[PDB]
């Protein structure tokens, strides 16, 4: 259920 | 305008992070935040739901078939790798072996040309390369290297047209290092550090091997992109010599620094172009001789993946769309629409045989809402 780091980059770390 | 897909697959109950396709069978594997991988077919409407792989301890973030088609390798965010052996002409996939050598795997790739081979990188910086035994599918460790001091963000095999005994890998890290490995010996061929890139901080995240026809025969030229807009093109067959190094965008003061992050890189031999896609939505197309921007696209949100195919550049976006551009003219030829959250990954399928007149390519997506869509795209 965790999200890989790239996902947080796409969102610019909400 | 809303949904122009041909068909869909929606059995995941959380985000689809990864999608892979068998090299010779019409078979997709997708991996998701529901800690599952699903197998389904790419040649029918609706897809045949082949089945489901289990045993994961966290989100599945890689689904990769081996080049010769015998095995499927999957990896999750708890550091597990599972190996499944194809059965019954590819209809069933049986667990053959597994391991859990690290806390979290960041990437895993199978070798594109050498059978039964794969590598992966972990959040502790470590790099691993394995083969799979042809008789029982057991894991055979070729190397395990602890050189990168932060997350090993990406890897890319190099020199892939040199035979089964030339097994070489380039990996990169958030600590600004880039390493090339001989996977059979575990030796570090070269290492690029901050001191060799003008002292610049460059947390690397993307890698892409150049086509040999673009590089005058050189099968080891790699483009590298960082999360702060640094682009390096390196010659892995000359000790990591830097062919190009530049910062690809200047941000306005108000902008988050991650706007410069280079998330995906793709090469076009035909146009002598290299495309890079950024979190801010820019897609920059560089001439591969002068390393200057020749053309650009601007999406309304983050690029998630780029892929050249013939005349086209395909670009998936966190706005949920996949764009198809003519690379040379810039024409927006098609937009794959239907997702209501971002596209996180996609594959491109060609008709296997040139029939007698031309059938369409397919784009198959991994969506953040838990859906995969199948699109028939023009040409």
């Amino acid at each position: 259920a965790r999200r890989p780091a790239r996902c947080y980059r796409y969102q610019k770390n909400k | 305008m809303s949904n122009n897909s041909l068909t869909y697959f929606d059995k995941h109950t959380d985000s689809v992070f990864a999608i892979g396709h068998h090299p010779n069978l019409p078979l997709v594997c997708t991996g998701g935040g529901d800690n599952l991988a699903h197998l389904w077919t790419s040649h029918s409407q609706p897809p045949k739901f082949a089945g489901t792989l289990t045993g994961y301890g966290e989100s599945v973030i890689s689904c990769s078939f081996t080049s010769e088609g015998g095995f499927l390798v999957t990896a999750d965010m708890s550091g597990k790798v599972l190996v499944h052996m194809g059965q019954k002409g590819g209809a069933q996939w049986k667990l053959a072996s597994q391991m859990q050598e690290v806390e979290e795997i960041v990437w895993l790739k199978t070798h594109p040309t050498i059978a039964r081979t794969f590598a992966f990188g972990a959040t502790d910086g470590s790099v691993w390369c394995y083969q799979i035994n042809e008789q029982d599918g057991s894991l055979e460790q070729l190397m395990s290297g602890f050189v990168h001091q932060q997350d090993c963000s990406m890897g890319e095999f190099i020199n892939t047209d040199k035979g089964e005994n030339t097994l070489e890998l380039v990996t990169c890290s958030l600590d600004s290092t880039i390493v090339a490995w001989n996977c059979f010996t575990g030796q570090q061929l070269f290492k690029i550090t901050q001191a060799e890139i003008k002292g610049l901080e460059a947390p690397w995240i993307s890698l892409s091997l150049a086509p040999e026809t673009l590089t005058k025969g050189n099968s080891g030229v790699v483009a590298c992109g960082s999360n702060n807009g640094l682009l390096a093109v390196i010659n892995c067959n000359n000790g990591g010599a830097i062919l190009h190094l530049s910062t690809v965008i200047e941000l306005k003061p108000e902008q988050d620094e991650l706007d410069a992050s280079i998330e995906s890189i793709s090469w076009s031999s035909k146009f002598s172009l290299m495309a890079i896609g950024l979190v801010c939505g820019e897609i920059l197309l560089y001439d591969t001789s002068a390393w200057r921007v020749r053309h650009k696209f601007v999406l309304e949100d983050s690029v998630t993946k780029l892929m050249f195919d013939n005349d086209d550049l395909f670009a998936s976006c966190i706005n949920g769309k996949v764009y198809q551009f003519n690379a040379r003219t810039g024409q927006e030829k098609f937009v794959c629409v239907g997702h209501n959250m971002g596209v996180l990954d996609f594959i491109l399928l060609h008709p296997v045989a040139n029939t007698g007149t031309e059938q369409k390519r397919k784009v198959i997506t991994a969506g953040d809402e838990g859906v995969s869509l199948v699109f028939e795209v023009p040409n």
